[PDB]
Formats: C-alpha cells, structure tokens, sequence
C-alpha cells in the first residue's frame, strides 16, 4: 500500500510484512492506456492443494488435500513487469522482468515432501472487455521451468549439463554388452518443462491511484527431479495486487 | 524449620545417591532435555535441509541409516544464526524441516555440560576438597563451546556447526581443513603435542606403578586384591619406580616428587586442550594457519614445490567439492 | 526361497535357553564346592 | 515473529505474569527463612555463620 | 534398604537334568525348524 | 536348595517383594505394547485404506 | 506456539530461582569446616 | 527391519549402564 | 540390500559371549554362598 511505504526498513525487517501483498480499497473503473504498462504486479498464496488419491467411506476419486508450506516466508512473488497491450474484443497482459518464481516445499499427510516451483513465466493473460472492473476476470497459460537448473549434482555427483553419468562408487555396473542400462533412468537428468493454468479476478480497485487487486486461482505441476519420479497436480489459491499505473 | 530450610539441607546434602546441588537445579534439566530430544532426533526424524538450498538431508535411523552416517544434522542455511525455538516455527513439521532440533539439543547441552562443570565445584566444596578438578573439566567444555557454538558465531550459521553424528564429525573435520588449514595451524599442533604426550604420560605413570606392586597376593588370585579399601599403607615401592626412570633416561629428569608428579599428569593434557580450542576459536573469525604455498621459487622465479604445495592440492580438492550447489560465486566467504 | 528370520528363530531357540540351563548347573557345583571348603571354595 | 527486539522474548502480555509469579514464588519462600532478619548484624570475618 | 530377606533359598540342577534339559531343547530345535524356515 | 521349578516360590511368606514382582510383570507387559505399536507404525502404510 | 512458550518460562524461572535464591541462602556457610 | 537392531543394540547399552550406577558393588572400608 | 548373515553376526556376537560372561558372575556370588554356610549354601 501507501501505508507499507510509510515504515522504514528496520520497522518491517522481522515482522513478516514483506512477505504479505497489499490490501486495495475500493472499487471503481480503470482504463489501460495505449502504452500501459503494469508495475508491481505481486502474488502471494495463502492456501495449497495436491491432488492425491483420498480415503473416503468406500471409494478412492482423486481428490485435492491440502498441505502446510514448509519453506517459512518465501513464496511471495514480487515486483512483476510488463505492457497491457490491447486487444479490440479482450485487453490481454504478457509479463516480462520481476521475480516471477518462488521455489516452496508442502508437506502431506503421511510425511511425504512434495516441493514445487510456484512461478508466472511467460503468462499470458486475457480478460473480458477492456476497462478493470470489479467483474473482470483474466487468466491463462504459464510455463514452468525445471526445479533445478541442469547443473545441479545429486548426491552421486550426476547433473544433465555436469557431473559424472555413471554410478561413481559402483564400478562393477558397466560391465558386459547391456552396461548399466537397468539404471539408465537415473543416470540420464532430462531438462523438463510443464504448463500450468492461473485465473485471476479482479474485484476492488483504485482509480484515482490506479491499483487494482483481487482474488486468483493457480494450478500447476510439481517436480520430478529431472525425471525421478511422477509429478503430481499442485492447486494453490490466494489473493494478489496490481499497480495499473 | 522453614520449608525452605528443609529444602535446601536436602539439595546440598551429601547423603545423597547423586549430589544434585544448586548447580544441578540447572544441570539436570537441561541435560535430560538435551538427552531424551537427541535419542529421537537420532532415531527417528525426518530429513533437513541443511545448505539451504531445499535438498533435505537424511540424518535418522528410520530414514535408512546406521551408526555411523545417522545424525542430527545441524541447522538450515536458510536460518543462520537466527534463534529458531519450537514455538517461533508455525508448526513442528516446519521446525522438523528446517533444522529445528540441532539448536534445541545444542543449547540445553552447553547449558548443561557449563553447570556440570560448576557442580563438580560445589560437591569439592561440602566435601573438604580443594577446588579444581572443575578448571580440568574447562578443558573440554572449552573444545565443545568451540565446535557447537563460537564457530557457528564467527562463520555467522549453526549450518556451519558440527553434526551431532560420527560421519558428520568427518564431515566437519575435512571441510574445515579446506577453508582454514587447521592442521598448520600452530594451535592442533599444541593439542596432538597434548594428547600424544597425554597418552605418554597416562601409560608411563600407569606403567610404573604396577611394575613396583608389593607383593600382598598368592600368584592364584589377582594381583589387584592386595590393595583392600581405604587403606593407610602405602601400595607401591615409590623409591624403586624413581629409580627404574632414573636409569632409564638419566637420573635428574625424574619426579621423585609425587605431587609434583601428579601434578604434571593433569597440566600437559589440559594446557594443550585450552589451547586447542582456541586455535577452533580463533579460526573461527578466519584468521586461519600458515600458508606456504608458493614460498619456494628458483632465481628464475619458478615455483619449487615443497609438502606445503602437496598438502595444498589437497586442501583445494576438497574446497572446490565441499557444499557442491550451495555456492554461486568464486570465492568461499562462508 | 526361506524366511530369513527363522535362522533367528532357531539359533536363538538353541542358544539362549540351553546356555541358561548350563548356568544352573554351574552355580549348583559351585555351591556344592562352595561349601565342601577345600582348594576351591575360596 | 522472530527479530523482534522486544524484553526478554515477552512478545504477549501474558507471559510477564509467567515471570513475576515465578521469581516472587521462590521469593516468598526465600523470605520464610532469610528475609525477616536484623539487617543490622555484622562480622568481620570472610565469611558468616549466622544463623538458619 | 531393609534387612536381609529370610526368604533367601538356592537354586539347583544336577548333571542328570542338565541332559534332559538340554537334549528337550536340541530335539524341539530339530523339530520346530523345518516348519519355521518354510 | 530349590528346583528350578520352584523358584519363584520364594515370594509366598513376602508380600512387600510380592507386589515388587508383580510390578515388574506390569513393566514387561506395558513396555510390549509400546513397543509393539511403535514397530507396528513402522510398518503400516495408510496409502489405501480401502 | 505460544501455549508451549508459556510452560517453558514457567519451567525454566522455576530452576533459575531455585538456583538464584540458592546462593543467596547463606551459601558459603555450608562447610564441613563449621555449621 | 534393519534399523531394529541398532535401536536394541543402542538402548541395551543404556541399561547396563543404568545397573552400574544404581547397583554397583559398593566398596567398603572394613 | 543388506546381508542376511549379518544378524547371526551381531545377535550372537552380543549374546554368545555377553552370556558367557554372565555365567562367570553367577559361579562367582554360588561359591561366595557356598562357603558362607547360611540360607543357600546347601
Ligand atoms: C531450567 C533449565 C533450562 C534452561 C536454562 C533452558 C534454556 C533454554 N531452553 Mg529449555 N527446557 C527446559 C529447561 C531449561 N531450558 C525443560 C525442563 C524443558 C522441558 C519442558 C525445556 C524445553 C524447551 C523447549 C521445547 C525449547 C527450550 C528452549 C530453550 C532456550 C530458550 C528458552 C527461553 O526463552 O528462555 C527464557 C529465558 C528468559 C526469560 C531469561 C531468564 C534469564 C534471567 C532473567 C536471568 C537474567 C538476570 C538479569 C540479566 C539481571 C538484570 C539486572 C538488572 C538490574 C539489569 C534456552 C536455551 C527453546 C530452544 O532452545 O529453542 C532453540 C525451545 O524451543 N526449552
Ligand atoms: C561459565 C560458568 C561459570 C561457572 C561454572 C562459575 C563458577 C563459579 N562462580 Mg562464577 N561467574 C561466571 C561464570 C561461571 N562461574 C560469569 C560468567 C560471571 C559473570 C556474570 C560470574 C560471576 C560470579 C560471581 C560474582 C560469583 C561467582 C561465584 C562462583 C563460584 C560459586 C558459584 C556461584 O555462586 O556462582 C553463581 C553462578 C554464576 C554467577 C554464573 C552462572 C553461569 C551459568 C550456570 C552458565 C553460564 C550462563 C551465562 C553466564 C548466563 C547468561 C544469562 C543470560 C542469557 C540471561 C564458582 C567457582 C561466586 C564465588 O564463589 O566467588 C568467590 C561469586 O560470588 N561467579
Ligand atoms: C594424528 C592425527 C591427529 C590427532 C591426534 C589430532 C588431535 C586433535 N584434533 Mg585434529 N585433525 C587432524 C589430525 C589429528 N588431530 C587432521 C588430519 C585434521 C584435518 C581433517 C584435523 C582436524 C581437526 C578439527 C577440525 C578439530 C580437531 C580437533 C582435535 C583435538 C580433539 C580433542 C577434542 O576435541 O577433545 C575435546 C573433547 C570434546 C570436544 C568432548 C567434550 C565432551 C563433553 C565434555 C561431554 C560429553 C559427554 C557425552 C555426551 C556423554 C558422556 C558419556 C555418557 C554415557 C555419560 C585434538 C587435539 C578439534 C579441536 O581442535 O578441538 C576442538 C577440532 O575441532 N582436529
Ligand atoms: C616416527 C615417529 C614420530 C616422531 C618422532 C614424531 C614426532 C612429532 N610429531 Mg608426529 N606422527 C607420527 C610419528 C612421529 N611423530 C605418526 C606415525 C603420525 C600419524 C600418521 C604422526 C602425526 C602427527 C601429527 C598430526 C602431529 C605430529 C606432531 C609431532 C611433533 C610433536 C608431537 C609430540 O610432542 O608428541 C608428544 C610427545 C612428547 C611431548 C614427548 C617428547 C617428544 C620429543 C620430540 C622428544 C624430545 C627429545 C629431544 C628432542 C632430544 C633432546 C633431549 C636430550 C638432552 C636428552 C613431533 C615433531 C605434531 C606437530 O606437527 O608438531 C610440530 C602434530 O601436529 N605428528
Ligand atoms: C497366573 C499365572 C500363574 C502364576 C502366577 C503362577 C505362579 C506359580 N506357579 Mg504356576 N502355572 C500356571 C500359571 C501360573 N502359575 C499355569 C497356567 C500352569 C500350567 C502350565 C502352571 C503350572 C505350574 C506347575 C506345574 C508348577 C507351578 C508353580 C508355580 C509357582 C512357582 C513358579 C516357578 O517356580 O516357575 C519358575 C519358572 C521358570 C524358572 C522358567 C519357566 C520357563 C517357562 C516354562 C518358559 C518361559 C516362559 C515364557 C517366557 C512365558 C511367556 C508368557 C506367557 C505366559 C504368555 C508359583 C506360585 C510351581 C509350584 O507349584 O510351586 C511350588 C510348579 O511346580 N505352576
Ligand atoms: C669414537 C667414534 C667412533 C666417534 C664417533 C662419535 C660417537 C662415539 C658418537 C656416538 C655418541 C652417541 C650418539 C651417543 C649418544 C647417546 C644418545 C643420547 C643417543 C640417543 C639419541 C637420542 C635422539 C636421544 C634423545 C631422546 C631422549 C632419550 C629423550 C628423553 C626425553 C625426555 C627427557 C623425557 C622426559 C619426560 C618426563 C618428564 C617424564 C616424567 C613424567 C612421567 C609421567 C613419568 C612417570 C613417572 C616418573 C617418575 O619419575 C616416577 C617416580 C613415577 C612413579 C612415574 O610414574
Ligand atoms: C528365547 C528364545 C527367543 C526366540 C523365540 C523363539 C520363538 C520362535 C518362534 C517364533 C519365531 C518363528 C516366526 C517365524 C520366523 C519368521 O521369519 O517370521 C517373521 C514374521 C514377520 O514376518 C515378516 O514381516 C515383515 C514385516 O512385518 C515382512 O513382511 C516379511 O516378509 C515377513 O516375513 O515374524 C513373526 O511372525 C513373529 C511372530 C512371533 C509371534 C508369534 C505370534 C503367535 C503366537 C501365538 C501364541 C500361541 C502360543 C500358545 C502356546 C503354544
Ligand atoms: C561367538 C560369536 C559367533 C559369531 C562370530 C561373529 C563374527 C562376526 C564376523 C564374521 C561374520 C561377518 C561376515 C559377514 C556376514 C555375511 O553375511 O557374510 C557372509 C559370507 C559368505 O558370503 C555368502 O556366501 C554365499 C556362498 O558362499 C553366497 O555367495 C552369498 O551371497 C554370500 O554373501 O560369510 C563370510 O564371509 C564369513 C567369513 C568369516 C571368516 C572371516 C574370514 C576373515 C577372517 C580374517 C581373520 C583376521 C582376524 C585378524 C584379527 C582381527
Ligand atoms: C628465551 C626465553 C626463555 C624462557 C623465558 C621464560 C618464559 C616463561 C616460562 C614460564 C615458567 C613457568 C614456571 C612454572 C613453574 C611451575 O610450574 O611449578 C610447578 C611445579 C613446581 O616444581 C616443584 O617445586 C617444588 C619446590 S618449589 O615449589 O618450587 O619451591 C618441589 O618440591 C618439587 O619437587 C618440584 O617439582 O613443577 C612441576 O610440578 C613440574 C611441572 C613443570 C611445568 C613447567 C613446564 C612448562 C609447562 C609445560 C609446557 C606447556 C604444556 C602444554 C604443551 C602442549
Ligand atoms: C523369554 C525368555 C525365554 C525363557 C526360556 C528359558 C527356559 C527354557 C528352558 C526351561 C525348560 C527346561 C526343562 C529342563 C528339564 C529338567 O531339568 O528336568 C528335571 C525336572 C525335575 O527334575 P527334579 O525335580 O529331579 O530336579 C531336581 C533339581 O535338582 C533339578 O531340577 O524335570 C521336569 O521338570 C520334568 C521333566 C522334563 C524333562 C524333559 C523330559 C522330556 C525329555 C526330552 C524329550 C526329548 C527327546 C524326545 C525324543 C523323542
Ligand atoms: O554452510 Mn557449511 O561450509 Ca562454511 O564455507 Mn561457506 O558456509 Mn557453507 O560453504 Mn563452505
Ligand atoms: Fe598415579
């Protein structure tokens, strides 16, 4: 807000506040010019879901449980860019620069640790109409990149663009005319991309400080660790925050 | 008469199985805190992440370990130097994850092993002993402060802290010879000078005692049956041990002085742990040991190597592996 | 294919009960030369 | 919420009178034996052996 | 603690029972076996 | 001079080491449940309860 | 969470008085010199 | 299953030690 | 993967000889009772 601008640095450090997006006041219209460009674009999530197989009275649908968030403060995502270009029948956003991910790590029921990049990249964006209303409604198609960068090295010493490739303390693997192809899966680190699906709405906005905010909706996949395991169906749900400008 | 008269004749009284004192108001809580949270944190609790960098480690034994790799591993990265108790963690999975009982052990035991110490002062008090054995006793709660505490300060994270484990020990032993040449440092040198001759001087004391026995046995029974308790006579020919060492070297290097001769058992060891454990202390502020490489060079100007430049590339394969994803930048400041 | 907890089930069925009936009988003869009083009772 | 400077961790009201009923509740204790004595007796030794 | 118990007895086994107990033992190891290795 | 059958009979004319037995069968019995359910949940998997 | 934080400063003000007022109780004069 | 035995092998070395505390020959003059 | 003949290893290498040496101590108190001549001699 205009009140988090208020405290300085030593007032907010410690407290947990920089983590938390602004609460907008009011509703009203606003309209994105022909070089509009959003500002401090920030999305912060305040509940998660991962699709699992749940234990009902006889039957087992999949169905959503949700998760405590592990990793303490560190999902807000902060500071995302980008033009408002406008199409004639939809305006529609593409971001470009800000943090646009939050590495984060949920905890189901039986213990299992299922971590998972929460990101926008390269979001598309397209929302009924023109002008941000308390009605209005934008979502679409963001990727997500591969939790780890490939360089990473497991705890063998293995990365998909470093390291070894070979199990390093079992010598005796590659051995004969089939080596260590039983274990090629975990020898091979794949670089993977996904899509996930956002929809947010804007429901209270600022005309005359032209910041909009409201209530989104995000799924997405988890990880796999370059192709360790099945990744599993992440749903989130919170709230966000726009500077129109 | 009062309660709390009849409450202290009995925390200060001798009659006690274990003297409990007023230093174990403060030692006995903390060290069964620190005890019953270790014995489940060994066995069983959950991976940690430890760099920081979401990549938990495994440290218990219901996750697939053993005695010698299980540990409890030390705090997050992520954290630091930030006090992390149980209730500033929002649940006991988020405590878990990060880090949690490393500092929940570590400073109920420095809390502990502190009024351990003051408590073998006070029962020398009621007893009628003159006081020290608890400035022997510094000797290494001076190392366990070093390892747990000052250098988690100095490199600025209880992830730099040692893994309460026994593969985790070598794991702070090797990645603080990479960053601090610890074994050039002249500090370990006093201290395996202390425990090298500590253990001399145990075995040549022990030795010599028991080779100037009185016979007081049969050769059926033992020979430790001819001491009986409490005793007033003396059970060792002290002259014939003073001079077997005085033939052995020479005559003028050896203790005819009893107390003189336990007084030396219990200097050498403890000087040379103090010290020690301010060599820990102050390589924990990065003033590290002697560097000679490169020291050695020609009139043309090439290097010669030395051991010095072997024991480097040593150091520097370790260096380039140890944390192997934690850094981003050339140089290990942390 | 044999279930690997029934050498544990056997060795142990063997060992553990037949060395407890050796040391009833070795403090029997103890206690009998305990109380006979020559070159052993000590 | 950690880094906060506050006195002694008490970041609720509640726990000050965690703290004050525990120090005055060995106090009064204290006082049943020590307290209620001639603040005005002396020696010059190191060390007294007054009384209980 | 208290006294001393009056209730203080010995434990025997002469060598005859040892045999018994012994050869009780070895031959329910001999028959309990094939049945628990399956 | 008893058998080895007729040890624990030396209990009969004490009750004060009658109860302290009795107690330690109460400690070996509650120390099995224990530690019995706590084998038990090392091995259980609540993936599918149906 | 702030029902735990409260039993821990009961617990650990518990000890430290008992170890504070334990000094004080004419604590020098628990000899086996004298009294 | 593996695990089992280094829990009874590390609390089995607790209990001797607790009986050599508590039930130590206790020596005596005399 | 573990070795299967690890724990006749380690469960009689602490019960083959940690009966042994309870059987050393049980002779040791028979033969201190045996010569005392009183309640359990016999
Ligand atoms: C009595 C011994 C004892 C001691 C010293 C400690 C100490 C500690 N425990 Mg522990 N604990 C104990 C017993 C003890 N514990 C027991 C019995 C249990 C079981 C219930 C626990 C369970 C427990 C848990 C579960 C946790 C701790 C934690 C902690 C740490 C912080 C707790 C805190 O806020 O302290 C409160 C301390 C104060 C308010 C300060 C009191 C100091 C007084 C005021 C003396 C100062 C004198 C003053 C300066 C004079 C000024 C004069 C003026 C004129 C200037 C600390 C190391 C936490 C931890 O380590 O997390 C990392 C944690 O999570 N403890
Ligand atoms: C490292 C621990 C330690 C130990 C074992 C001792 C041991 C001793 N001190 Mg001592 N002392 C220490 C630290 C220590 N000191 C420190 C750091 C200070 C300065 C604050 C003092 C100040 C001091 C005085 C003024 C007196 C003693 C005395 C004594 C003797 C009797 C015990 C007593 O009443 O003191 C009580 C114990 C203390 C004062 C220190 C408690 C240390 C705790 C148990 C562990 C360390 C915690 C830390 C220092 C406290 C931080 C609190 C904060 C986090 C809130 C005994 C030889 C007395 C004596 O016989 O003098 C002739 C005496 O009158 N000490
Ligand atoms: C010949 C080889 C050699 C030798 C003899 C030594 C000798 C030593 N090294 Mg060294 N070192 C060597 C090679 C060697 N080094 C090499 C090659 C490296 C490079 C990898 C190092 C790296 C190195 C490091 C990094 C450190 C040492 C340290 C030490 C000291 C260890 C003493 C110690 O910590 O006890 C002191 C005792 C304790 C720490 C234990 C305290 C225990 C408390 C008091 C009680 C615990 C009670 C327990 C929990 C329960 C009790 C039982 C219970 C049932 C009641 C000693 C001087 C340490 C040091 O400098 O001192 C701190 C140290 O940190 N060395
Ligand atoms: C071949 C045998 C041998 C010898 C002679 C030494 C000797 C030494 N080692 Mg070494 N060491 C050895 C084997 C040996 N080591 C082995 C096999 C290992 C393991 C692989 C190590 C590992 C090791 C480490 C890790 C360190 C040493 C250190 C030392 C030094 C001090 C140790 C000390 O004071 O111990 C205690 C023993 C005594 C105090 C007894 C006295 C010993 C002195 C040297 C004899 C005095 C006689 C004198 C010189 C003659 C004049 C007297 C005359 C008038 C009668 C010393 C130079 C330390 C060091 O670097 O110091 C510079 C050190 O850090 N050593
Ligand atoms: C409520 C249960 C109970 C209780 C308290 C007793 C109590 C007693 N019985 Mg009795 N008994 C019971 C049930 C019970 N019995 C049952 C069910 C039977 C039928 C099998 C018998 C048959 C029986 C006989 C035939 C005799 C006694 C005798 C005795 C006395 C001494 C026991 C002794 O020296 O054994 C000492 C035993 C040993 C040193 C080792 C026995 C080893 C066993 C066989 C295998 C190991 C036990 C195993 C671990 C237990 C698993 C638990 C399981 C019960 C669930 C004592 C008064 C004796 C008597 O009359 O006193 C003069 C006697 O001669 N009992
Ligand atoms: C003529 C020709 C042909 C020409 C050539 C010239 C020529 C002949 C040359 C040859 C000469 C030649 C080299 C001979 C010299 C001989 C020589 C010395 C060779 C050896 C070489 C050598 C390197 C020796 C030095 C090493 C040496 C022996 C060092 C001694 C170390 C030392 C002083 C240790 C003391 C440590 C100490 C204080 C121990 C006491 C503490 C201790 C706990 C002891 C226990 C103890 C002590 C007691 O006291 C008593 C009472 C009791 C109870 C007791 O527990
Ligand atoms: C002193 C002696 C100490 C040894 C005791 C000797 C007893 C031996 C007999 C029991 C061991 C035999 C079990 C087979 C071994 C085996 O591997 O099993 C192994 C099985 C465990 O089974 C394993 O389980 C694992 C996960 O649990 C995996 O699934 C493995 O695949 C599976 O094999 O253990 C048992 O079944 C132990 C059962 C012991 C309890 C007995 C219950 C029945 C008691 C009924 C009492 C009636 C008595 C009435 C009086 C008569
Ligand atoms: C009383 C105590 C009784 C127990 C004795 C305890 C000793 C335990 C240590 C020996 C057992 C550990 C072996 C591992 C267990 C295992 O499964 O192995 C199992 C292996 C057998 O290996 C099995 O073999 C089978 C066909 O042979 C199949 O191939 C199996 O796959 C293979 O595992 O057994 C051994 O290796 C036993 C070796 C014992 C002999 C030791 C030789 C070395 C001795 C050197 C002496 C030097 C001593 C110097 C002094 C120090
Ligand atoms: C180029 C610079 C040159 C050097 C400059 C000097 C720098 C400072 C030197 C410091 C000297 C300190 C003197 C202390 C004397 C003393 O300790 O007396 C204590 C007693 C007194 O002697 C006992 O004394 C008694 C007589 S009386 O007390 O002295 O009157 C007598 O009864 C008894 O038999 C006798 O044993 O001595 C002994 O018991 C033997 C121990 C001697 C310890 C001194 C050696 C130094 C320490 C070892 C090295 C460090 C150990 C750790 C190494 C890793
Ligand atoms: C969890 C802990 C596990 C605990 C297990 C520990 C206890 C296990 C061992 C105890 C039982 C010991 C039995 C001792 C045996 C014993 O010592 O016998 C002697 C005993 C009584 O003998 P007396 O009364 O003569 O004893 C005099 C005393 O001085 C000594 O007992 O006899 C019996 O109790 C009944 C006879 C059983 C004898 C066995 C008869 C069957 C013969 C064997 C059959 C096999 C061959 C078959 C061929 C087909
Ligand atoms: O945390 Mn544990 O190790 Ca001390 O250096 Mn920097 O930080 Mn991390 O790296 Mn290297
Ligand atoms: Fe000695």
């Amino acid at each position: 807000k205009s009140q988090i601008n208020e405290l300085s640095y030593l007032q907010v450090k410690g407290t947990g506040l920089a983590n938390r997006c602004a609460e907008v006041v009011g509703e009203d219209s606003i309209k994105p010019k022909p070089g509009a460009k959003l500002v401090d674009m920030c999305i912060e999530p305040k509940a998660w879901a991962v699709e699992e197989e749940v234990g009902k009275a006889g039957k087992t649908e999949k169905k959503f449980v949700n998760s405590k968030v592990m990793t303490r403060q560190t999902y807000t995502l902060d500071a995302i860019e980008g033009p408002i270009t406008v199409d004639g029948g939809k305006i529609t956003f593409n971001e470009k620069e800000g943090i646009d991910y939050a590495a984060t790590t949920v905890q189901l029921p039986g213990g299992e640790r299922v971590p998972f990049l929460f990101t926008v990249k390269d979001l598309v964006a397209k929302g009924n109409g023109d002008t941000f209303k308390p009605g209005f409604q934008m979502g679409g198609d963001f990727n997500t990149p591969s939790y780890r960068t490939g360089l990473f090295l497991d705890p063998k010493g293995r990365g998909g663009t470093t390291g070894y490739d070979m199990a390093v303390a079992l010598p005796a693997l590659q051995l004969g005319e089939e080596g260590d192809a039983e274990l090629f899966g975990e020898n091979n680190k794949v670089f993977d991309i996904t899509q996930g699906r956002i929809e947010m709405e804007v429901n209270k906005v600022n005309a005359e400080d032209s910041e909009i905010g409201g209530v989104f909706v995000a799924t997405q996949l988890s990880d796999t660790d370059m192709g360790s395991k099945t990744p599993k169906k992440v749903l989130t749900k919170g709230i966000f925050y726009a500077k129109v400008d | 008469v009062s309660l709390w008269e009849r409450f202290c004749a009995w925390i200060t009284s001798t009659e006690n199985r274990l003297y409990i004192g007023w230093f174990g108001c403060l030692m006995f809580p903390t060290l069964l805190t620190a005890t019953s949270c270790f014995i489940i944190a060994f066995i069983a609790a959950p991976p940690v992440d430890i760099d920081g960098i979401r990549e938990p480690v495994a440290g218990s034994l219901l996750y697939g370990n053993n005695i010698i790799s299980g540990a409890v591993v030390p705090s997050s990265n992520a954290i630091g130097m930030h006090f992390y108790p149980i209730w500033e963690a929002a649940s006991i999975d988020e405590w878990l994850y990060n880090g949690g009982p490393y500092q929940l052990i570590v400073l109920h035991f420095l809390l502990g092993v502190s009024a351990y110490m003051g408590r073998e002062w006070e029962l020398s008090y009621r007893l009628g002993m003159r006081p020290w054995i608890f400035v022997a006793f510094s000797a290494p709660v001076a190392a366990a402060s070093a390892v747990f505490l000052v250098y988690p300060i100095g490199q600025g994270s209880f992830s730099d802290g040692m893994p309460l484990g026994i593969s985790g020990t070598f794991n702070f032993m090797l990645v603080f010879q990479a960053e601090h040449n610890i074994l050039m440092h002249p500090f370990h040198m006093a201290g395996v000078a202390g425990v090298f001759g500590g253990s001399l001087f145990s075995a040549m004391h022990g030795s010599l005692v028991t080779s100037s026995l009185i016979r007081e046995t049969t050769e059926n029974e033992s020979t430790n049956y001819g001491y009986k308790f409490g005793q007033e006579e003396e059970t060792y020919n002290i002259v014939a041990a003073h001079g077997y060492f005085g033939r052995l070297i020479f005559q003028y290097a050896s203790f005819n002085n009893s107390r003189a001769l336990h007084f030396f058992l219990a200097l050498w060891p403890v000087v040379g742990i103090w010290i020690t454990s301010m060599g820990i202390s102050t390589m924990a502020f990065n003033l590290n040991g002697f560097n000679f490489n490169q020291s050695v060079v020609d009139s043309q100007g090439r290097v010669i190597n030395t051991w010095a430049d072997i024991l480097n590339r040593a150091n520097l394969g370790i260096e380039v592996m140890h944390e192997r994803n934690a850094h981003n930048f050339p140089l290990d400041l942390a | 294919e044999v279930q690997f907890g029934a050498y544990l089930a056997v060795l142990l069925g063997t060992f553990l009960p037949a060395l407890f009936l050796v040391n009833l009988f070795i403090q029997t003869e103890a206690r009998k030369a305990g109380k006979a009083g020559g070159q052993d009772s000590d | 919420t950690e880094g906060t400077n506050e006195w002694f961790g008490v970041d609720d009201l509640r726990l000050l009178a965690v703290l004050f009923l525990g120090h005055w509740a060995i106090l009064s204790l204290w006082l049943g034996s020590y307290g209620d004595s001639n603040e005005d007796e002396d020696f010059f030794g190191e060390i007294d052996y007054s009384a209980r | 603690m208290t006294g001393p118990n009056p209730n203080k007895q010995a434990v025997e086994l002469n060598r005859t029972s040892l045999y018994w107990g012994l050869l009780l033992i070895f031959v329910l190891a001999v028959l309990f076996s094939s049945y628990f290795f399956n | 001079a008893l058998p080895w059958y007729r040890v624990h009979t030396v209990v009969l004319n004490d009750p004060g080491r009658l109860i302290a037995v009795h107690l330690m069968h109460t400690a070996l019995v509650a120390g099995w449940a224990g530690s019995m359910a706590l084998y038990e949940l090392a091995v259980f998997d609540p993936s599918d309860p149906v | 969470m702030l029902t735990l934080k409260i039993l821990v400063y009961t617990t650990v003000i518990f000890f430290v008085s008992l170890f504070i007022f334990g000094f004080l109780s004419s604590d020098p004069s628990r000899n086996p010199n004298r009294k | 299953m593996e695990a089992l035995v280094y829990t009874f092998l590390l609390i089995g070395t607790l209990m001797v030690i607790f009986f050599a505390v508590f039930f130590r020959e206790t020596p005596r003059i005399l």
